RNA sequence: GGAAUACUGCCAGCUGGGACUGAGGACUGCGACGUAAGUCAAGGAUGCUGGCAUAAUGGUUAUAUGCCGCCCGUCUUGAAA
RNA sequence: AAGCUCGUAUCAGUUUUAUGAGUGUAAGAAGUCCUUGUUUGAACGUGGACAUUUGAAUGAAGAGCUUUUAGUGGGCCAUUUUUGGUAAGCAGAACUGGCGAUGCGGGAUGAACCGAACGUAGAGUUAAGGUGCCGGAAUACACGCUCAUCAGACACCACAAAAGGUGUUAG
RNA sequence: GCCCUGAAAAUGGAUGGCGCUCAAGCGUGUUACCUAUACUCUACCGUCAGGGUUGAUGCCCUGACGAGUAGGCAGG
């Protein structure tokens, strides 16, 4: 990607990168006073409490859900380091409807080996590159229970858009800083 | 925040029988690239009939000040919103960078005109090459040959609650 | 009986990831890139500098 | 007429007593269910009822003339 | 707080234990609980579930009904299992020879089976004979026939 | 243009009951001059069935299952084709995907500042 | 023309100070370091040392100090009103 | 609350796609093909078969059906549409929230405001609101404006005529 | 834009008080800091669920939950 941008500039062109295929979404507001349709969309995205996060595959069917729940979440494009740290520290699997910590490759192999996933790094790979079994791997992952940001939210009022000096909405690449603070 | 200047070049999405659409470039003052892209789509929708869902961002690049350690006079032509319409304003700002001048302008608009970032439009920031074209007195008074001025009544900050001497304001 | 963070506990890190040993040995977190001398186009420079 | 902003005759030529005949949509009443009049047009039923009322008035007038 | 998608502390139920204080019925429940845990036999699961039912849900099964069940093809040598009372029927005059396992037999039903030439056994003897319910036929009495 | 019982129709006027505009229902009764339509209206928390009587010209046939029928025909054809010539065929619809990388050349398309 | 630095991001880089916690109770597992025997920070605290051995810690009780605390029941949306 | 069955069953206050109106409907066993049988076309079928690449996304451990029964039902407020208005208030419909049954943080104080819903505790981080003193927290940093013979620290409605002024600042 | 006038009664009182004038006022920006029964981790209680087990309505392992009037069910 770095070389493509350098070569396109050298040839008088502009290299347009591929759009992001993955977002990380964190619920930012509590459960009091939520409109029913955003409430339903939050339940469908498994954001049942404040500071719960999930990975979402970017399609037209999910971008509209994100647009619906924009005032109540902060989301963006996660990086490999963010995903690796999230899975290593707060990675829990859903086995027999139970929240089981991913402390050994045996659990991951036993529950996801039919899809070719043998280790926590295979799981991270399927998350970062949205593979054929992203739905199964992401639903195997229990929703991440994050803390409050360690250095604060950076704003005096959270419930404005990130463009307008608030917190909610698509902050794109800055979700990495926010989530590493909250992790 | 502390502003940066970007160039944002975008276009309509390519279609069959209309390939290679025109590229449009804007110079945007913003704190970050997310704000810069949002402002670009706002202005592109306001001027052309291009929507974010119908187009794409070809490129966004930060533009640095060419000579950040040279003092310059800037003429800033801005346009702000009112219920009667949009009104022009021309201000002159002496500073060492375009982003510094734009930040000074935004602070001055917030102080005086009670204006906000979403309502203020920057139409032009242009350096004045020759001092003879400067026509604001608060800028012209600093262009005097051999400019010297004192700073009477210096107030020194104290680190302690009680002082054992009466303070002096000499400088 | 107690969850241990691989990002802090080296033994748990090596248990989960056998390749962390190679990563640390080869210093792959500070890998140097090959130096290339590609130059941008004059049209790109003019577009960037244009008002 | 409240729904429009016009004054209309309440009977006769273009009268307001026959607007249900030309109404574009009529809800079928629940009370008509379980009867053989379920499949009949409510506009036609109202025309029949109006004609029956007219004939009842004519019969009452002829009764007054007989008496 | 959390926006719950389902109710909290919901009892599944599923009739864990019988309401009876019969010690022998409790012993049979214990035996078939062990069997349904350690045998992986659907017959043992069904019998354990049936042992938990109430009287109105355990209707009696007649010897005529048992004979009609044995009238099937390939079932003439099977063991009839009724988790409940086997009652007598005088409307049937020809009864086959068979082994019947039941909780209770009436005097008439027991006499009729023994006279035909078979045996009336208990559920624990059935568990000894067929630990996985081999060659068994579970009969249930009519529910809606009572009113 | 004849409406049979069970057809799915759209209510499209060419003044009262303006709520039943653009609604789609199932025909339950047809006469010489009028057509009956069943509308499920959300009353409280449960759909309730309401009977409507319309003039013929104020409704039209609904094309709300045309794509489904054509897709079923195409799916059967594609599965038969892949049975004839063995290859994996993807028979499910997919959402719009994010677009891939591309190179935009400024050959004659030099960006114009506005 | 040759550099540096800023900014942003990454490191399965190193290292110092502080706070709270020590659930569990033979072994079993997954690992790591060692040619090996073995060792280990790897499925939850051990080791060493001192003072006291009693009103000292602690409890009770009477009060003082900081902050919080409207009078219950009933009847009406609501009740200091 | 009791029984029967099913549990890749049943689905959903959601999106997508297709089709409408300016939010409704549809998205598979309550399918499909061949063979030409019922009164050359619509509509009803005799006989065979295609499965776990069985027909968009996301979520979902409980679902469907028969019975069985305690307490209760004309309330207030607010938002969003629509019709008609008044000196001004507003009056009538439809949907959706909040409250009664509910404590906690903040707004000095409080039915409908901001935050957040509650097992007993420890440590950490925060929300809303704040950091002169009462009072935990910068008499922080920075650019401007203002001097009021009872300024202002507010609800953004009214007083309000975008009126008056030889106040001041920027256009 | 800010400031003054732009109508006011009637016990003595209120930006909550003190007070504050390059503010401790007004607009804006950048940080640091304070602390909720909220969030994160841990222990403990109870409930529910899923497993294992030849004082067995016991024991063991694991996971998630905990507001409440009328009222219901359960154990004391
Ligand atoms: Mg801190
Ligand atoms: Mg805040
Ligand atoms: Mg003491
Ligand atoms: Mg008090
Ligand atoms: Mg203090
Ligand atoms: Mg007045
Ligand atoms: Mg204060
Ligand atoms: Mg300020
Ligand atoms: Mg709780």
């Amino acid at each position: 990607i770095i070389q493509a941008k350098r070569d396109a500039k050298a040839a008088g062109s502009y290299y347009v990168e591929a759009q992001h295929k993955l977002v990380f979404v964190v619920r930012i507001k509590g459960i009091n006073k939520i409109p029913p349709k955003p409430r339903k969309v939050l339940q469908l995205l498994r954001l049942t409490r404040i500071n719960s996060g999930t990975f979402v595959k970017v399609t037209k069917a999910t971008l509209e859900l994100l647009k619906l729940i924009e005032p109540y979440v902060a989301y963006g494009y996660p990086s490999y380091s963010t995903i690796r740290q999230l899975v290593y520290k707060r990675g829990f699997g859903k086995i027999n409807k139970q929240r089981v910590p991913l402390s050994d490759n045996a659990i991951i192999e036993a529950n996801l080996g039919k899809y070719g996933i043998l280790s926590i790094d295979d799981l991270i790979h399927e998350i970062i590159t949205v593979g054929p079994h992203f739905k199964q791997a992401n639903n195997f992952l229990w929703p991440f229970k994050l803390s409050n940001p360690s250095g604060g939210w950076g704003v005096p009022r959270k419930f404005k858009h990130f463009i307008q000096g608030g917190s909610f909405g698509n902050r794109e690449e800055f979700i990495n800083k926010l989530v590493k603070s909250m992790n | 925040a502390h502003f940066k200047e970007y160039q944002v070049i975008g276009r309509r999405l390519p279609t069959e029988s209309v390939p290679e659409p025109k590229l449009f470039r804007m110079r945007i003052f913003a704190s970050n690239e997310v704000i810069a892209k949002s402002r670009y789509w706002y202005f592109l929708q306001k001027l052309h009939k291009v929507k974010k869902a119908s187009g794409e961002i070809v490129s966004i690049n930060q533009i640095n000040e060419a000579h950040p350690t040279k003092v310059k006079n800037f003429g800033v032509w801005v346009r702000y919103d009112s219920r009667s319409g949009t009104h022009n304003m021309y201000k002159e700002i002496r500073d060492v960078s375009r982003v510094a001048a734009v930040e000074t302008l935004y602070q001055d608009m917030a102080a005086r005109h009670r204006a906000r970032f979403r309502s203020i439009h920057i139409l032009k920031v242009a350096e004045i090459e020759k001092t003879a074209d400067v026509k604001r007195q608060y800028v012209k008074q600093f262009l005097t040959k051999d400019l010297k001025f004192p700073l009477p009544h210096r107030v020194q900050k104290s680190t302690k609650t009680f002082s054992y001497k009466r303070p002096s304001t000499f400088y | 009986v107690l969850k241990k963070n691989p990002l802090k506990n080296k033994q748990v890190l090596l248990r989960l990831n056998p390749y962390a040993k190679v990563f640390a040995a080869e210093k792959l977190g500070s890998k140097k890139a090959e130096k290339t001398g590609t130059k941008p186009a004059a049209v790109f420079t003019e577009t960037l500098k244009h008002d | 007429d409240e729904a429009s902003g016009e004054w209309v005759p309440k009977w006769g030529y273009k009268g307001a007593n026959k607007k249900l005949d030309d109404q574009w949509l009529v809800e079928v009443d629940d009370k008509v269910k379980g009867t053989d009049n379920e499949l009949i047009d409510p506009r036609t039923l109202n025309r029949a009822e109006r004609k029956r009322l007219v004939k009842k008035n004519e019969k009452q007038q002829r009764r007054n003339m007989k008496n | 707080g959390i926006d719950h998608t389902s109710k909290q502390h919901k009892r599944s139920g599923h009739r864990t234990a019988p309401k009876s204080d019969n010690v022998y019925l409790k012993l049979l429940v214990k035996l078939y609980t062990f069997l349904a845990r350690r045998t992986d036999a659907p017959f043992n699961k069904v019998v354990l579930k049936a042992l938990f039912l109430s009287k109105i849900n355990r209707p009696p099964v007649s010897v005529s009904r048992i004979a009609r069940a044995l009238k099937q093809e390939g079932a003439a040598n099977k063991t009839v299992v009724v988790v409940g009372t086997v009652t007598d029927d005088a409307r049937i005059f020809e009864f086959p020879k068979t082994t019947v396992a039941a909780l209770r037999f009436t005097a008439g039903a027991r006499a009729k089976i023994v006279k035909a030439g078979g045996e009336c056994i208990t559920l624990d003897q059935l568990a000894v004979r067929a630990p996985k319910g081999q060659n068994t036929l579970i009969l249930r009495g009519p529910r809606n026939s009572r009113e | 243009k004849v409406y049979k019982v069970g057809d799915i129709v759209d209510i499209k006027a060419n003044m009262p009951h303006k709520f039943y505009q653009g609604k789609t229902g199932v025909v339950y009764n047809v006469t010489k001059s009028s057509v009956g339509v069943i509308i499920n209206k959300m009353v409280g928390n449960r759909y309730l069935e309401k009977r409507l009587n319309l003039r013929v010209e104020h409704i039209k046939h609904s094309k709300c299952r045309q794509e489904f029928l054509e897709r079923v025909k195409a799916n059967a054809a594609k599965r038969a084709e892949a049975k004839a010539q063995g290859v994996a065929v993807q028979l499910k619809r997919q959402p719009a995907q994010p677009r891939e990388s591309r190179i935009v050349s400024t050959e004659g398309n030099v960006p114009q500042t506005l």
